[PDB]
RNA sequence: AGCGUGUGCCUACCCUACGCCGGCAGGCGCGGGUAACCCGUUGAACCCCAUUCGUGAUGGGGAUCGGGGAUUGCAAUUAUUCCCCAUGAACGAGGAAUUCCCAGUAAGUGCGGGUCAUAAGCUUGCGUUGAUUAAGUCCCUGCCCUUUGUACACACCGCCCG
């Protein structure tokens, strides 16, 4: 019933909203399909409908628990970043900032020279895979 | 004595052969035969294994 | 159940095939009637043996095509319950009756095959038999509303009602119907 | 490496744990957090033994001049686990024919020295 | 082809359009309030259980799969 | 009706319900968060299904002499999707059955039974039966 | 539901129900079983169904990669494997070609055995759900059947001219 928006911004990603919420997060990195269905009922919506719909509070709200997840039940088993390392963290990287991490992991053992990181460098594999006859095009 | 000499031998392909043959390759290790099929084939009657269809 | 042996809920007295030679490879049941259009059902060893198949079971089975519905005659059955449930919402009737027609309109006469000739292999006319008719028909319909289904919101059911609704009375909306005359012209000529 | 800034200036916090922290404990304590593969090695390890290597890895840092790199400490264990006691030294690393001689820095932490021996060689198509 | 795109909330007009058209067709699913107005599916599912109300619509099999409706009760 | 009179979707409905109702079952807190099955693609669209399990397991119970949170896992396991490989079950969680198991205990709708598995209670054998007729009762339909 | 399976073993070791902890993966405590006794009335899976989705490569698809949890092993780095999250590819029906098939058969669908410490996309059976379709013929192909021709006979993949 009703109207409005389509076209909602969250943290710095464009999310269709005509789309249903839980798919409609789904565009920005870092939220997968089983994140934003656990993010979203955390954050009480009803689950019945479009994220286009709601309301201006209710995304802030799944904002916030998106960006401390781990404060609101939400486990850490669920989440992308366990055991930093750096920091010894949990987290769970979001939006722009996945592709940074990314970029970091990448680097680090580019840095340290270990094959993995070699592998990444010439653009081959890194898992323990055949090379012979496969990822060619 | 040369305490040089063995690595683990407990478990895999290495650690068992053909009773039979030595042959440590296609080897039968149901009901406990541990044959190697080569072998199996050539006494399976006189083990007991027949031919029935 | 005991008063006449209805389908699901159908009566298969007083279906006629309107169609003289049809008459026979359409198994109603002039005395058959059942229940449910799934059996057992042995029609593979004998040549024949087929027509003595429910037509509607005939229908039902080729419903379920493609490889991943093969097998699915519990699903086919559950669509085919459905279609004639819209089909008579559509017209009243025998949906069944309804289905007999869109079978007995499908069939193609005349058809063609391809005689050698000699080089450039032209193609003779010949008339078809009726247990190809019926045959024939049956795929054209299933396939009709198979194709139709696909990339549409629409059902099975619903699109099976379609293609038989049309072709009780041959609207040639139905592609089935648009099938057989083009089996048929081609038949004509070549002749 | 002992005073107001000299030498020192590289940081690196491993897990939350900084590495003046981590530097002292036991490996015991290190392992404790997070890594888990190398941990269960180590245990599993564990009647530990690459002991010798451990006491060739000390005895190298110490005879190293007072300013720098020294001489390193050769080994075929790829399957070792990279702990704060190690950070500093320098490890030839067999790949199978060759030893690659590497300075372990505080990040490589938890890693298993093999990722830092290469075997195989990128390849060719063209060429 | 076949491009569909749908209006996913009601619009009053709508909405009107809804309850003033409905009652003029036999046949009534899913597919059909999405082809006839431009609904979203989930938004046409909505409107068949409000019609359901005490129906503009009937029911003859909601199989899980399908609602199949016909025309209100007429003459 | 028996619990066996009254069809399993009508039953495990009004049971789960009735439940809810009561207001004292209890839930690790969690509930929000969990699948229920590896196997699971999404959790479960009523976050509210605790209870619905809790009915189901209740009447699973009652059918047959003891059962045990190992065959509940596979019951609820499906069928899971290796990707390249060929799907396989996978036996759903084993907490969620358990807490339920436990939690059942409360109530005394089921005890631990003797040679492992719990079994129905005599109190929810009476319990499971009196919901039955309700049911039944209700309407034809 | 069904064919099948197990420890107390040619030298190191089993199948595992049940309580607890953990979201999972799994961890942990038990107790039976040389088995038609126990695991296992194999309470399987398709499927059936009450919902959601709505025809968007989307929720179809699950590639690749990142981080992380655990299991096997003394040792897994060149991922043994499994899980959890994340990143969310091509692919929207397949040209030239071409395999196989007649009734529990094709096809869907799970299970068990072999490999095995760990590891199934495999092979190798088994039940489950179960059609369409010839019911024949020698056209193509393949092989044997006569008759016939042959400078062939290491036999046409043969014996030839400048």
């Amino acid at each position: 019933p009703e109207k409005f928006q389509h076209i909602l911004r969250v943290l710095n990603t464009n999310i269709d909203g005509r789309r249903k919420i839980a798919f409609a997060i789904t565009a920005i990195k870092g939220v997968g399909r089983r994140y934003a269905h656990v993010v979203l009922r955390k954050a009480d919506i009803d689950l019945t409908k479009r994220a286009g719909e709601l309301t201006e509070d209710e995304v802030e709200r799944v904002i916030t628990i998106m960006q401390n997840p781990r404060q609101y039940k939400i486990p850490d088993w669920f989440l992308n970043r366990q055991k930093d390392v750096k920091d010894g963290k949990y987290s769970q990287v979001l939006a722009n900032g996945l592709d940074n991490k990314l970029r970091e992991d990448l680097e680090r053992l580019k840095k340290i020279r270990a094959h993995r990181g070699l592998r990444h460098f010439w653009g081959l594999r890194v898992r323990g895979q055949h090379t012979k006859t496969t990822g060619r095009r | 004595q040369q305490l040089y000499w063995s690595h683990p031998r407990k478990f895999g392909q290495g650690s068992r052969s053909c009773r039979v043959c030595s042959n440590r390759h296609g080897l039968i290790r149901k009901y406990g035969l541990n044959m190697c099929r080569q072998c199996f084939r050539q006494y399976a009657k006189d083990i007991g294994f027949i031919k029935l269809d | 159940t005991p008063d006449i042996k209805l389908f699901g809920k159908w009566s298969t007295d007083d279906v006629q095939i309107n169609d003289i030679s049809l008459q026979d490879y359409i198994a109603v049941k002039e005395k058959y009637a059942k229940y449910l259009p799934h059996s057992a059902g042995r029609y593979a060893a004998k040549r024949f043996r087929k027509a003595q198949c429910p037509i509607v079971e005939r229908l039902t089975n080729s419903m379920m095509m493609h490889g991943r519905n093969n097998g699915k005659k519990l699903m086919t059955v559950r669509i085919v319950k459905h279609a004639f449930e819209i089909i008579h919402l559509l017209t009243g009737e025998n949906p069944l009756q309804v289905l007999v027609n869109a079978i007995i309109n499908s069939g193609p006469r005349e058809d063609s095959t391809r005689i050698g000739r000699a080089g450039t292999v032209r193609r003779q006319a010949v008339d078809v038999s009726p247990l190809r008719r019926v045959n024939q028909a049956i795929w054209l319909l299933c396939t009709g509303a198979r194709e139709a289904a696909f990339r549409n919101i629409k059902t099975i059911a619903e699109c099976l009602a379609d293609e038989l609704i049309n072709a009780a009375k041959g609207s040639s909306n139905s592609y089935a119907i648009k099938k057989k005359d083009e089996l048929e012209r081609v038949a004509k000529s070549n002749r | 490496v002992e005073q107001k800034k000299k030498r020192t200036f590289r940081k690196f916090t491993y897990r939350g744990v900084d590495l003046d922290q981590l530097l002292d404990m036991s490996y015991e304590q290190l392992m404790q957090l997070y890594s888990a593969r190398q941990r269960r090695r180590l245990s599993r390890g564990l009647r530990r033994k690459q002991h010798s290597l451990l006491k060739r890895l000390r005895k190298a840092k110490k005879e190293a001049p007072p300013m720098e790199k020294p001489e390193v400490v050769k080994t075929h264990l790829r399957d070792m686990i990279i702990l704060p006691e190690m950070v500093g030294s320098m490890v030839g690393v067999y790949n199978g024919k060759t030893f690659n001689q590497v300075e372990i820095k505080p990040e490589m932490i938890g890693h298993y020295l093999g990722e830092f021996s290469i075997t195989y060689k990128p390849v060719k198509h063209g060429r | 082809r076949d491009k569909l795109n749908n209006l996913v909330l009601f619009d009053k007009a709508t909405y009107d359009k809804l309850c003033k058209e409905v009652p003029n067709y036999k046949l009534i699913t899913p597919a059909v309030v999405s082809e006839r107005l431009k609904i979203r599916g989930s938004l046409a599912r909505a409107a068949l259980q409000e019609l359901l109300s005490k129906g503009l619509i009937k029911l003859v099999s909601k199989h899980r799969a399908q609602v199949i409706y016909t025309r209100n009760t007429k003459g | 009706v028996t619990v066996k009179d009254v069809n399993q979707q009508e039953f495990v409905r009004a049971l789960a319900a009735f439940l809810k109702k009561s207001g004292k079952l209890k839930v690790p807190e969690w509930v929000d968060t969990v699948k229920l099955a590896k196997h699971k693609e999404l959790a479960p669209y009523d976050e509210n299904w605790f209870y619905t399990r809790a009915a189901s397991t209740a009447r699973h119970l009652y059918l047959r002499g003891g059962a045990g949170v190992g065959s509940m896992t596979k019951i609820y396991g499906g069928r899971q999707r290796n990707g390249v490989m060929p799907s396989h079950f996978s036996r759903g969680s084993k907490s969620v059955a358990r807490r339920v198991l436990q939690a059942l205990e409360g109530l005394k709708m089921v005890e631990k039974d003797q040679d492992w598995g719990r079994k129905l209670t005599p109190q929810g054998q009476r319990d499971l039966d009196r919901i039955a007729g309700q049911v039944a009762a209700a309407k034809k339909k």
